[PDB]
């Protein structure tokens, strides 16, 4: 019995050990109040770049191995240490829109991320 | 994958005197030892089999495994002959 | 087969169609030997094949000594 | 009794070994008194220009090794390098993005508010 | 998937660092070949195909320095 | 008569270029008779350009292939 | 092993995983000079491992002959 | 520096502890229980392992082992029957 | 847990101190704007350090390789 | 401290030897642009292009040399 | 220790005493040469079980010596007991 | 352990700035030496219990 | 000390001050890099220097081969 | 001898490393006592392995 | 050169006995041979000594010399052992 | 002196006169650098001692090769 278990076991183990469990979401998402692409003005004497938030947040995560939580202003522990640098963002002009890759948490991150930067704008008359 | 074939209830009813298990033996390994020096002979000298990586790749292993079998079978041979030596020797 | 076949193996799992890509690049050059676009992929997939061929063959002779030495340590 | 105390315990401990329990946060910090970009100024004989907070504070940092402590003017997760600390200047609502440990975080704020300080005008005749 | 090594993303680099110079390039070449004698239009082309040239050459050489450091540690296996 | 693999390879450009072999040296024919002539200028310096590039390409590639083997073939020992 | 029976990490094992990486991009100078160590140290160890082993055995082959 | 400790007043033995695998010549049952398992196996696994560093390196304790033992026991025997014969002629 | 060749390799590796990311930080600059002589200043630089950097590590764990398989084989 | 070499501190000595004229050459650039027909803004752009031309060419010779001096002894190691 | 000498004051010796029995000057022999020669053998095996140990020349110029210490030990106490027995029969087949 | 020590050193010294040629020039001659001290003494030490082996091997 | 580091000193005292004539002849240039009687006293110094190194180092090295190879007859 | 030429011929070229005549004699040099140190090594060698084996012949 | 001196008179003894004359040859033979190994470890570890070509030549002829004259006395000793156990056997 | 300095003392008498007509040439054009008929007495004599030095030491270089080859089989 004791060889019978402690054989089976492991052939099991090593047959699950190649299944791939990891999945990969994509979310798409409006922006209301403010153009996704960068912009870049070009005054009479002075050129002047603006980048928009997919450049901007691209350029934060650059490289980064560790992964994210707590953004301010068996096999689950596995699945959620899943590495920053993977998330993907892809700005949609056509309909104002982002494209984003990663883990359902990722998403659930950078969305809120997104909400707390498409703040509308105030309106100043100089005389 | 090609052309496998096994044997089954070697010993299960019947059993060879050690005359001829010694005699089985030499046989099986000197026939496969011959073919394979031949197989080698034979890719050394086809113009397209050394002139191309993916040939090449294939037979430096060839030559590895026939270098260590052969090396293993006289170790293993000399160290039983020893033994034999140690007790019949007055 | 073997364990040295084994580390060979290893490596041309690893390297899933490279040996393929190589022969399709160098057709489609073959056709238009003076395209820039295709001569600088090339140069890639013929740099990335060199070295797998080389890292793969020292690898399988390190092993190969390592065995040599201990059949005759058996002695 | 021994024997299964000690092996259970060894193996449940290597099958943790793979876990991550350090993480990153984000922190959004507007800017209440100043430009987060780098200011250029164009004059009929002469260029000048001034780096902003994000390239002063990046160009200190960059290859710091150290944890950052006081700033004046288990716990292995809570040593996080330095030179993790990223930050990256969002003009369009003039603010800055922080990127690293609680603590990194909380110290750059404090650093942040030590340094926008709004200006005293100066009139010359 | 389709397998890349370490010198192909080297390579690759520039390309998606260069958003569309490849496609300037044949886009002035078809507006200047429509009409050769256009000072504004020879102007546009100088520039392109310059920075065209300058971009396939620090590519090259970028990918061949790799290379043989990668040549240079592989040789110490033995 | 035996092709190797180095043949091949080579083989590989002669039949891409199947027939710059002879367009050179025709448009060659054409251009001794009359120097002059820009359109035959014009044609010619492209052909023999392309033939320079599609002599280079290949000796280069026959090269790395030879210095492969060779780097194999050293670790029979 | 998964498996012990009732009555750290080797250079076996940590040469098998940095040959598994390595295999999936040979050309990263960083592997390659992560790999480079570990087989030379797979080397030294497998020899002289080999070796004692036979200095061993050959004490006691000659304190069996001598009492012959 | 680390971890550092030393036992100054007497020489307690603790590199091994003291057992009685000092009176005994020969595991024999060590060299029984291995001696089954490279030979209880009959067309099951594979045959052939000349080649992996890891079991090639664990044969070559039990091929020298083995080898000690017939050549011991052969002594053995020997001295036996010759005290039995001196003491038989005296 | 790990050898001496390890100790002699990382003491290359924590000697210089960042190189191994500046060497991708400069290249992220340059692709983006490869005509700039000041951009390719900078990487003619790190590039040429990065290379000696790797060989001088390489060729001295093979030294040390070397003296340690001649003493082993005297254990006979 | 950003970790610095010994050629990126050759390199550097020219970087501080010429003090101003990395941006010497961009004034002048743009008053030239402002009005490329007075001679007096053409013949003070020349001196400083031409200044700018040899430094960046005398810097990068310099570095190759010495790269090829390293590599020279470390060959020697093994 | 290193920065220490350690000396001792007058070294009488209580075991020069031939006080014990022929055959407890035996056992005392059997038993120390039997621990001596297990702790020498563990030792061996664990300086090349530990990797930092089997890989720096320092250390292996060190363990050099013990093995060729070890092997002249075991030779030399397996000589001298046969020549002793060789002895005994000499005499007593005379 | 004089010489144990000076390698050691240079070392450090030469990782801290691996380009510095003076340095470069130091570490070879002190590798070098210490490569050559080593193989020395493991064969003297050799051909010393060789000589014991055989003596013992004489009367045995 | 060492003899292959006697031999290696007795080049840097053979030429006295070139190590710092070097760092000296380049801090001069550097200040008006297109002066050509600068750039012509640094040409020469700096070839000079290249060739010291070359012969240091080579003849060190063919110093360790011939004493590898009389440690290797101890045997 | 040899040996004094050899740390001679040294001295003179560490004087000016970038003078062929120099360079050129001291190829010459280094090289000859290249072989003559290996010659004789090899000999030494040589000789006393004989010695040796005539005792172990008769041991 | 510096610091050197040397004994110019040896002590002197009667030599009367086949016993005397015993002594004196191993006395004078022990002497000889643990000088010997003691300068040769010195030249080892001298490392103006360890790394010149014209020290290493000597060096080389030393440990030879050595080699070569503990071996003869052993052999000669166990040659004259061999003898006189022959004689009293028969 | 052995038989590698024969060789090269070979060179040394097989060209008479060039050194010394290298130096003096040297001394003429320096004196008016800009005479062509100078200039072009120089070119083709600094050119042939280029050659000499050259041909000079990759024959010294193969003669040890061969001479280390057989002593190496002394063994
Ligand atoms: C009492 C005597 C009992 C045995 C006498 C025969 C002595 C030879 C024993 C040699 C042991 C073989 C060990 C081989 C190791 C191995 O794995 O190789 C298998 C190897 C392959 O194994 P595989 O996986 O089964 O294919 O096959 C061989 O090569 C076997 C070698 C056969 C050579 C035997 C030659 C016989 C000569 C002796 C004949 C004289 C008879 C006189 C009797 C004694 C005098 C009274
Ligand atoms: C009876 C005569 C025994 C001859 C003793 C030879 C002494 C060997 C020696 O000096 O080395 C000592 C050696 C080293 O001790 P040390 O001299 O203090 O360093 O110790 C031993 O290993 C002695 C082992 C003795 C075993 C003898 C077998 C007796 C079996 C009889 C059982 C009867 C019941």
């Amino acid at each position: 019995y004791v060889d019978m278990v402690v054989n089976a076991a492991t052939m099991m183990d090593k047959q699950n050990d190649g299944i791939e469990l990891g999945r990969q979401k994509i979310g798409v998402m409006r922006l209301n109040n403010t153009f996704v692409g960068d912009r870049t003005y070009n005054l009479r004497d002075q050129k002047m770049v603006i980048p928009g938030i997919a450049t901007a947040i691209e350029r934060l995560l650059q490289g980064e191995e560790q992964p994210l939580g707590n953004i301010v202003s068996l096999q689950e522990a596995l699945k959620q240490n899943a590495a920053a640098g993977n998330i993907k963002i892809v700005a949609y002009p056509d309909t104002n829109s982002l494209l984003v890759k990663g883990t359902a948490e990722q998403v659930h991150f950078i969305e809120m991320l997104v909400k707390a930067l498409d703040v509308a704008k105030r309106h100043v008359e100089l005389s | 994958v090609i052309g496998q074939a096994v044997n089954i209830r070697s010993m299960e009813t019947d059993i060879v005197s050690l005359d001829d298990r010694l005699l089985q033996a030499f046989s099986g390994s000197a026939i496969a030892t011959a073919v394979d020096k031949q197989t080698i002979t034979n890719r050394i000298e086809d113009p397209n089999l050394v002139t191309d990586p993916k040939e090449l790749a294939i037979s430096q292993e060839m030559i590895s495994d026939y270098n260590l079998y052969v090396s293993m079978v006289s170790t293993l041979t000399r160290k039983g002959v020893g033994a034999v030596e140690t007790l019949l020797r007055s | 087969s073997g364990y040295l076949d084994d580390v060979s193996a290893k490596f041309d799992t690893g390297v899933d169609n490279l040996q393929t890509q190589v022969t399709e690049a160098l057709d489609k050059l073959a056709a238009k030997p003076s395209d820039p676009a295709l001569l600088a992929a090339y140069q890639s997939k013929l740099s990335e094949y060199n070295l797998y061929r080389n890292a793969q063959s020292n690898t399988v002779k390190v092993f190969k000594d390592i065995d040599a030495a201990i059949i005759q340590n058996f002695r």
